[PDB]
């Protein structure tokens, strides 16, 4: 199929240069019968579009943002790249790096061409502070039949952290939550699973915690409570 | 350039029909291919019309897009409403100069069943309270309408201090969940013999209570 | 004289199924696509590559005409980088294709009262398909694990359903009949042109 997976550094030091990479997977990039665009998501707040680019170099941008916007296909690599520069808090957001749909003629030859997006990566998240990564220190949250134990990621800045569990083996009752903001301007997770009272003494927890912004990779055995 | 204007909010029952309007302030909606895109909450979104009345494929029948030039309005339609259509729907279109996108719509979908919500409540663990830190974690889940009210108390007394809820976002089963911290410091975990987690879901109270070792 | 035999692929009579998707290489000839523009007949004309107002004046190396039916929703998967039932394990474009896709409606020839059952359609297949790749196999689908021994089974289909073809279907399931050309920029002697 066409997997879109972005890059980003999660953090972004105000009034500097964002650099927001789309590994691509599945199709070739140098294709000129597509076009490839970010969107963005400031949060909780709805989409606009940034610039569009095929590989002739023939590219599109959105007036109210391209003094600062530059784009390239990276096309050894198959990827292709959103540099945002002089970022403020305004440029808090979720960057979806795009594939549009095939630039195609009708029979009377008018060109359609980067008019809609097909196919979407994941997104990644952006947020602009003039602060740095926080690694998170983790915790295991241990059971007291229906039974629920779980992890707490506490102090990570900035979103996101992505968790799974027996190395994403066991997916079946886990349910992670969306993470509280405190008064520090950090962060705080927790992520139960629901699983029986018989698995307790036998069948093992690893939750699995990755932090991108700080390369933090973190397991953790939650093993039960005694007397 | 132009605005797509979008209502904010929908409701309907399921298997009713349901339509999205779109209302290009300026220039003819037919001029330009209008897209539909759904956004499920947390998630990326992805195209459910393009071309004003093609779907990707994938998409099922039910989704069909058309055009309105009395109103100037894009209509994306939605016939035999799911629990699980529950989305913010947005429509762009274009023109050479820049691509608009709609505001939003939060669809919801009626008739859903109202849940008492699963409340979890976890001590800090002994790994944290080395290194001095003491926070009591409240899961509140499974709760619809999307409106608890989380309090706390020590001993049977109000806690009115340390405590960060977030507001409460919708699940994968169209539920919703929210979650409510304390942090404390061991002095106090260790100087009350309970603590315990009110939360008080359309006027009624589930309790959960915790004590050290 | 030697016009690019162009009715006998477009008007025609019989046109094949989707999953046994029927080509045509037409070399040593000149191209009339003027009788292609001002047809007004055909429902999409998508061109890929190049417009078609520049197609009678430039040389290529060889044009294939691809050739099938396909159901009117069907057709949008007929394009580059589309996912889908028809585009996955009946016939992919290629991302990178030079060429266009013509389609127009076949109701009053094609779809017969009780059901023209005769065209057919790959429902299922291991794997998706090459560009221009061509399936014509009856191996039994394993739908699951539970294995298929050649007999239509337990989580073991036929991987050819077929196309019900009334005259009174909907816009959706009417049947259309599909003509790709692609072009071929080979770095090579231009064999078909047009001027
Ligand atoms: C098929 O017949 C019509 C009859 O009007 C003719 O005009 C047309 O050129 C023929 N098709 C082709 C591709 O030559």
């Amino acid at each position: 199929q066409l997997q879109l997976q972005e890059s980003g550094p999660g953090l972004v030091k105000p009034s500097e240069t964002l650099s927001l990479t789309c590994t691509v997977s599945g199709g070739s990039i140098s294709s000129s019968n597509f076009y490839w665009g970010w969107i963005r998501q400031p949060p909780g707040k709805g989409l606009e579009w940034i610039a569009s680019i095929t590989y002739s170099g023939r590219t599109f941008y959105n007036p109210s943002l391209k003094s600062r916007v530059a784009i390239s296909v990276d096309t050894s690599k198959n990827q292709f790249s959103l540099k945002l520069s002089s970022v403020t808090a305004a440029d808090t957001a979720v960057y979806y790096c795009a594939r549009t749909f095939p630039s195609y003629y009708d029979r009377s030859g008018y060109h359609y061409l980067n008019y809609g997006m097909d196919v979407w990566g994941q997104g990644t998240t952006v947020t602009v502070s003039s602060a740095s990564t926080k690694g998170p220190s983790v915790f295991p949250l241990a059971p007291s039949g229906t039974a629920a134990l779980g992890c707490l990621v506490k102090d990570y800045f900035p979103e996101p952290v992505t968790v799974s569990w027996n190395s994403g083996a066991l997916t079946s009752g886990v349910h992670t939550f969306p993470a509280v903001l405190q008064s520090s301007g950090l962060y705080s997770l927790s992520s139960v699973v629901t699983v029986p009272s018989s698995s307790l003494g036998t069948q093992t927890y690893i939750c699995n915690v990755n932090h991108k912004p700080s390369n933090t990779k973190v397991d953790k055995k939650v093993e039960p409570k005694s007397c | 350039n132009f605005m797509l204007t979008q209502p904010h909010s929908m409701s309907e029952s399921p298997g009713k029909t349901v339509t999205i309007s779109c209302t290009r302030s300026s220039g003819s909606i037919a001029s330009n291919y209008v897209q539909w895109y759904q956004q499920r909450p947390g998630s990326s979104p992805t195209t459910v019309i393009y071309e004003d009345n093609q779907r990707p494929s994938g998409v099922p029948d039910r989704f069909s897009g058309s055009i309105d030039s009395s109103s100037n309005s894009a209509s994306l339609t939605i016939s035999g409403l799911k629990t699980e259509d529950e989305a913010d729907y947005y429509c762009q279109s274009y023109d050479s100069s820049s691509w608009v996108f709609g505001g939003g719509t939060k669809l919801t979908v009626l008739g859903q069943p109202k849940a008492n919500p699963t409340v979890t409540l976890f001590p800090p663990s002994s790994e944290e309270l080395q290194a001095n830190k003491a926070t009591l974690v409240c899961l509140i889940s499974d709760f619809y309408p999307g409106a608890v009210t989380v309090a706390w108390k020590a001993d049977g007394s109000p806690v009115k201090a340390g405590v960060e809820t977030t507001k409460p976002s919708k699940q994968s089963n169209n539920k919703y969940a929210a979650s409510s911290y304390l942090s404390l410091t061991p002095e106090q975990w260790k100087s009350h013999r309970s603590y315990s987690c009110q939360v008080t879901h359309e006027g009624s109270t589930v309790e959960k209570t915790v004590a050290p070792t | 004289t030697n016009l690019c035999p162009f009715g006998e692929v477009f008007n025609a009579t019989t046109f094949a199924s989707v999953y046994a998707w029927n080509r045509k290489r037409i070399s040593n000839c000149v191209a009339d696509y003027s009788v292609l523009y001002n047809s007004t007949s055909f429902s999409t004309f998508k061109c890929y590559g190049v417009s078609p107002t520049k197609l009678n004046d430039l040389c290529f190396t060889n044009v294939y005409a691809d050739s099938f039916v396909i159901t009117g929703d069907e057709v949008r998967q007929i394009a580059p980088g589309q996912t889908g039932k028809i585009a996955d394990y009946n016939y992919k474009l290629p991302d990178d294709f030079t060429g266009c896709v013509i389609a127009w409606n076949s109701k009053h020839i094609d779809a017969k009262e009780g059901g023209n059952f005769n065209y057919l359609y790959r429902l299922f297949r291991k794997a998706n398909l090459k560009p221009f790749e061509r399936d014509i196999s009856t191996e039994i689908y394993q739908a699951g694990s539970k294995p298929c021994n050649g007999q239509t089974g337990l989580n073991c289909y036929y991987p050819l359903y077929r196309y019900g073809f009334y005259p009174t279907d909907g816009v959706g399931h009417q049947p259309y009949r599909v003509v790709v050309l692609s072009f071929e920029l080979l770095n090579a002697p231009a064999t078909v042109c047009g001027p």
